């Protein structure tokens, strides 16, 4: 205890020249995504222009559609079997292990790597989100500054390392709160205590979003307006909707690992049959990006429309079994690239349908189909990934719908709930032990 | 769709009263609520979620129950709570209210006021006869009003109207008519109009004459 | 706060009218609106809800369509469509801004009502007549006033006294039919030193046939 | 050794379901026990208005009855507490913090009577102190209670429930649940060595409390600032300035609180009655002003939305924060029962509606609404004084439902604590703590 | 969205009007508003900007009282009133929306103007002059006609052709002031097999007179 | 008050062109913004924020600078963008604009299409006699008219009103009345329009004879 009273006396003082850094990281993650994305809507226009050429014979702008996400694809599959394999995947695994000294930050191949890899595989408009690419390339902008300015000892190494995945998370949603969130509930060391300094991880993630405004502001990335309220006598049905989240959350999980391997073994590790499998994998994309524009790319297009309820209740199945598969052939085929945003995609969906059938099982409870869609979005984020307050904090600066605060917060807790006892994991330090396994392997 | 039935379905008290009234359902509801019409008006909430009041309905109102049988209870009833009071669920669907339990107030005595009315000359440029007989804040309620043509009795061309229970006073009122052409109302001369009513033996008459 | 409902009245039976709800004093938009009726001198009959945005509809055990409830969130207006008009459609309609506690569901704030009569009959403007004390005028204290209103159709028809400056010591009684016709009284009860002295005026109101009649009584010299 | 981590990732988040079901209780009844302090102090302000409503003529005799009351109430709570449990003095937070490092006693059988009856006391009376202070302790000795009344042994249940017993108390005392979480992540937890907390039982307790406070308090807020405009990104500079005014003065604030602590208790030298009388002395001087400039006095909840919607001269302004500065200090300092975090919050509205006043008119150009940066200074004594921004940033944001000032309110945030860090201030929690640990090794 | 402001027109020096701009299509709150004029060839010079609630109030540095900006958030209409009327305030005004996007504040969207003329010249019609070619007319390829609306005040006339089925080739005229009184012409141009062979028309209306013509081109015998 | 000075007052140009007028601030000044007005139009917003184009705007347009001095810059001028162009700012309080930037469309050059016109026999029976005398669609829009009765040169009546640049040729116009008396127009016979203008050395005449 004599001990305690030193440091109660001490704490929160982390080293000016650590936040001065953070500052830095911070800018340069920000400007960094907002590249990023600029980059890959550029591409996805550019595609656009090209089947407006092709605007008459059918099968031919079918082909040009398949040929060019293909060529993209490519693209990026052989830029990250080539020179950084770490970045295939999420990405996100990767920074927590860095963060527990167990792989390396080798930003001068991921940075570029990823970055061209991404808008590659996004350009082309696969089933993946921009946080993967812009959480891992932020903690390669921390990592680097921190070389480039040779500042010494475990505490910069891990704060200037967290702060800049943090500052990209939330420049991939504009959302400051997720971020700082996301280190603490999901990334840090979960076992051993660290040495992060919270005060800087804000400084970033301040910068980064200042950059991502500057750039990005007028339009919200999803706009799903002032929904209704939850009646208290309606909330056991958020609890139901949690349930079925939770139980399905796991097989899920088992979907994307199982689907890793069963990957694996149609190029056995070969860096051609793999870039050749991923130009049919994208190329397939590309093709229903434009045949049924709902099945294919990031989510964030058809979260307002299923919101709105504007799918009949087919559509809606339809939408969900077909986004299963496609989320997974792109997740699964290591594509460099997150699995968040396509995650809000699905629950969004699932959570529509829920809340049709609510709506006309009890017409005395006066539901709106939307809210279970908004506690829905979430939900995987916390079967899956298996981190609820991130996912719910994020989806609340989304939507910005704080009076469901409350049926959200359960359809989570029921989701994590009714993972664990389903013997989920979280699909993240899944990852990372499958790769520090087959490390020693 | 539950059919909820309400219980005195009129039921008569004295101020200082504990009143309370009924509404049984075919099928459970739950949480019900209560609306209160008071006379010639529109409804008004008065007790939601089973035993919630409404704002400034006074303390002396409550409600309760559960399942199948619920029942608002007006502890000291006043003479202003004369009203016909509705139960109703939405605990199911479609919502649906009870039929009324139609309050009323006993208060003491009270006799008429009597007036009397010549037909305005402008209903006579047209060719009718009224005479006109207010009978103002009496209680009891039965009235037997009878009219007189030269001392001689008249029942035909007669009609007779009933306001409700006053909400603060409780007394009633009744308005009697008498109806001919320019022809019979010039034809004769003693008008008058005749009240028996519990508080006088005798009736309280009155009239007029057209000269 | 106030919901004022309007466009009753007279209807052959057969067709079929429009009414139309006119809000003032809320968001009326967040909020779901609906119809209820009282039959002549019976019960509370729910005809439907409308949702805020429009989009949702539910009606009661009903045909065809005999009900469309839409609504207008612009103009601030609910709307009802009774067709096909046979005479359990006369009553006074009321619309009304439904509400919660716990999410069991009310009926917030109720309209005024209007009445829909459904007949073959005609609209009749009310004749309206000055009753005053006549001959015998021998004064009291207090002194009793009242208009006679006759022969009009159909019901309602509203009376106050001095523009409802006389709210004290009023009666009006209940209409009664005799073929095809309707007739009412009003009583009025003032100081006899305040009349003929003063002014004394009904204001007879029958919105049926938009026509409204100001009788000042006048003593019988 | 990295052979371990594997073995842990593939076990993580699995918390003993006997836990779990242990949050959902210690919730429960945190919840309910925070709707019960609160309708209590209700009645006993609303008494104290029918009360006055009495002496309705008389001018010095309401004054008086004023004043009596509430010293009246006071004493109660200050005896209540100098006799059977001296822990629930104050906050009662810091005492929380020192449980969890295991150096401090949870002894529940005399604090959750004497914070419950004591606080009821003082706030009843309407003295400058914040429910949440009472609740959050209340809610910590919920905890242990069930857990030593269910026997559960072992570290992890000892430190979960006595985390998610004080989130619920914090949820509970501002209809707040990340807030909660929030609170004990950030600010709560041991912040040197690791600890066993279970994340996902403070959510199922901070669930059941919500749920109750629901059932009981919905549709009221305790704050309506209703929807403010936005902040254009050429505005944002002078949330950073405000954030800098807030900093300087965090510490500032701070050493005024302690420095209060010891001259106040000069004025009894620990005398348990000199105390009570002393107490009875600063509730009664509340109870008048609660009557004689009611902003002066109180919780502080009723002068934001007032504050905010700006409709107070900017000197009425000025006044409200000296008069609150020295009655938040006397009613805290004191040591009555009762926290500190909304007269804190209240009294950041007003520097933060002072400061937006001037820059109102400082920048025609800017089209500015003193508002926002009222809701930008709310969290922002959170922030320089108790020093831990992200929970109190998380808390105005569910108060005052604004989240497109999220960007103004981070930095007024941000900047505040940076700030206070060097002109060298200190955790205000883990500063009183600190004395208290200290203060306990001081009789060797 | 749409900024509609009425209300303009002939004020006589010294007296004053009251400007109504009425606006839908977009959440007319959340929104400043903004009052910005233009004196008939010369500058724009902005008024005022009131902002939502009616809180703040700004003005253009001008004398005490010489404008009042409100709104009335419920009608959904800004309103401006100037007072003491000079001829300085004879100009055309528009209402506008305010935005940013750094925030350094533009006039997002603006309304077509109403037009204000500050003098003590009464109103007056205007004459309808046909202007059929020369004595001798000298049909050749194209022939040209016109009228003559002289006479009237103020501004403006609106002159179409053929129920303003003549469109291309048409040419209206500025109108000139002398002697508290304006001129204008109007010259279509058409096909010399068209006139004096179907039917060519010219429409002038000045509504500030009360004045509808349709003068009917026709060959000088 | 910033004053905002405009750089060309006036100025032309061919379709198929790079053009750029000025903001001269009178102090300095920050995000200036571009206002866009035809003819009659109400004013569009055309770039805000010293180089955003406001959304529908053409990409041919593009504006920056900073400091003192700013530009508007057209990449390949067109048709529809003749108008005129305001800067606005509001980096200081209050707000001010420019003296407006006229963009004329440049093209080839056109005659004058003269006709007069004698007073009409309406006009006639009133005692007033106005010639009229359009000169239509020419370029440039510098012209010159002279009239004459009878031969005589004369200026008093004359009324003169150019009108600017039709959208759909580029052309300027121009009437001008001459009006008299009645019989100062009687007595006399010859009625001339002569117009100098650019494209002829001697003048283009027009005229016409009561008799
Ligand atoms: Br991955
Ligand atoms: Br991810
Ligand atoms: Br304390
Ligand atoms: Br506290």
């Amino acid at each position: 205890r004599r001990q305690l009273i030193r440091q109660l006396l001490e704490r929160d003082k982390t080293p000016l020249a650590i936040l001065f850094m953070a500052a830095v990281v911070g800018t340069l993650v920000g400007l960094a995504a907002v590249a990023f994305d600029k980059g890959v809507a550029w591409l996805q226009n550019q595609r656009m222009g090209a089947l407006v050429h092709t605007a008459d014979n059918y099968p031919l702008l079918l082909t040009v559609a398949f040929l060019c996400s293909a060529v993209l694809a490519m693209f990026g599959y052989f830029l990250v079997r080539k020179y950084a394999p770490e970045a295939g995947g999420s990405g996100i695994p990767e920074i927590e292990g860095a963060l527990e000294d167990q792989r390396p930050v080798r930003w001068w191949r991921v940075l570029p790597v990823k970055f061209f890899g991404g808008l590659g595989t996004l350009g082309g408009g696969m089933v993946l989100g921009r946080e993967g690419p812009t959480v891992q390339i932020g903690g390669n902008i921390g990592r680097m500054v921190l070389d480039i300015f040779r500042l010494k000892g475990d505490e910069a190494r891990h704060t200037l390392l967290a702060t800049g995945a943090a500052a990209g998370l939330a420049a991939a949603f504009n959302a400051p709160l997720a971020g700082i969130l996301f280190i603490i509930e999901e990334m840090r060391p979960q076992f051993r205590y660290t040495l992060i300094s919270i005060k800087a991880v804000f400084i970033g993630v301040i910068m980064s979003t200042i950059m991502y405004r500057i750039f990005n502001h007028e339009v919200a990335l999803i706009d799903v307006g002032k929904l209704s309220d939850a009646p208290l006598n309606t909330l056991w049905l958020y609890l139901i909707l949690g349930i079925i989240f939770g139980i399905f959350g796991p097989i899920f999980n088992k979907w994307v690992l199982g689907m890793q391997d069963l990957l694996h073994r149609v190029h056995g590790g070969n860096i051609t049959k793999w870039v050749l499998m991923g130009g049919a994998i994208g190329g397939l994309c590309g093709l229903l990006g434009f045949v049924a524009p709902a099945t294919s790319g990031g989510g964030f297009n058809l979260i307002p429309i299923a919101t709105a309820g504007n799918f009949s209740m087919g559509m809606l199945v339809f939408i969900f079994v077909a986004r299963v598969i496609t989320t997974l052939l792109c997740f699964s085929s290591g594509a460099p690239g997150g699995i968040f945003a396509p995650m809000l995609a699905l629950g969004t969906v699932l959570g529509t349908a829920f809340g049709m059938v609510a709506v006309e099982l009890f017409p005395q409870y006066h539901l709106e189909a939307g809210t279970f869609a908004i506690a829905g979005m979430g939900a995987l984020l916390a079967a899956s990934i298996r981190a609820p307050l991130t996912g719910i904090i994020l989806v609340l600066e989304m939507t910005d719908n704080y009076q469901l605060i409350l049926p959200m917060i359960i359809t989570g807790l029921g989701a994590t709930l009714l993972a664990q006892f389903t013997g989920g994991k979280p699909l993240l330090s899944a990852i990372l032990a499958r790769t520090l396994a087959k490390q020693e392997a | 769709d539950i059919v909820l039935t309400q219980s005195p379905a009129i039921m008569s008290a004295a101020p200082g009263d504990k009143v309370t009234m009924t509404c049984s359902a075919s099928s459970s509801v739950s949480y019900i609520h209560w609306y209160q019409q008071k006379s010639g008006t529109s409804p008004k909430r008065w007790i939601y979620d089973t035993s919630k009041l409404t704002s400034g309905v006074p303390v002396r109102f409550s409600g309760s129950g559960s399942g199948t049988s619920y029942s608002l209870t007006i502890n000291t009833m006043e003479a202003e709570d004369a009203a016909t009071y509705y139960c109703q669920q939405w605990s199911s669907h479609p919502q649906t209210f009870g039929g009324g339990t139609k309050l009323e107030i006993l208060r003491a005595d009270a006799a008429p006021t009597v007036s009397i009315f010549p037909p305005s000359s402008e209903q006579l440029t047209s060719g009718g006869a009224s005479v006109v007989c207010f009978l103002n804040n009496f209680y009891p309620k039965d009235i037997n009003v009878k009219w007189k043509i030269d001392g001689s009795e008249r029942q035909n061309g007669v009609l007779n109207s009933w306001t409700d229970q006053d909400s603060k006073d409780s007394t009633y009122s009744m308005s009697s008519t008498l109806t001919l052409t320019k022809d019979e109302y010039e034809r004769h001369n003693s008008y008058t109009c005749e009240a028996t009513h519990k508080t006088s033996t005798s009736p309280i008459v009155k009239s007029f004459n057209r000269a | 706060v106030r919901l004022l409902e309007s466009g009753g009245g007279l209807v052959q039976p057969g067709g079929s009218l429009k009414l139309s709800c006119a809000a003032s004093g809320f968001d009326y938009s967040r909020y779901w609106m609906s119809w209820v009726r009282q039959a002549p001198g019976k019960g509370l009959k729910w005809i439907g809800e409308i949702n805020p945005v429009s989009s949702t509809i539910n009606y009661t055990p009903s045909l065809k369509d005999k009900f469309i409830i839409s609504r207008d969130n612009a103009k601030d207006t609910l709307y009802l469509q009774i067709s096909k008009v046979r005479s359990e459609d006369t009553a006074l309609y009321y619309c009304a801004r439904l509400y919660y506690g716990y999410g069991y569901w009310y009926f917030d704030v109720w309209g005024a009502g209007t009445t829909v009569t459904v007949s073959s009959a005609k609209t009749t403007p009310p004749s309206v007549y000055p009753l005053a004390p006549g001959s015998a005028a021998a004064a009291a204290s207090m002194v009793t006033l009242g208009c006679l209103v006759k022969g009009y159709f159909p019901e309602p028809v509203t009376v106050t006294w001095n523009s409802g400056s006389l709210a004290a010591g009023v009666h009006t009684f209940p209409a009664v039919l005799q073929a095809a016709l309707y007739t009412l009284s009003s009583s009025v009860t003032v100081p006899s030193s305040s009349w003929p002295s003063e002014t004394v005026t009904c204001n007879v109101a029958h919105p049926a046939s938009s026509t409204k009649v100001d009788k000042k009584i006048v003593p019988r010299a």
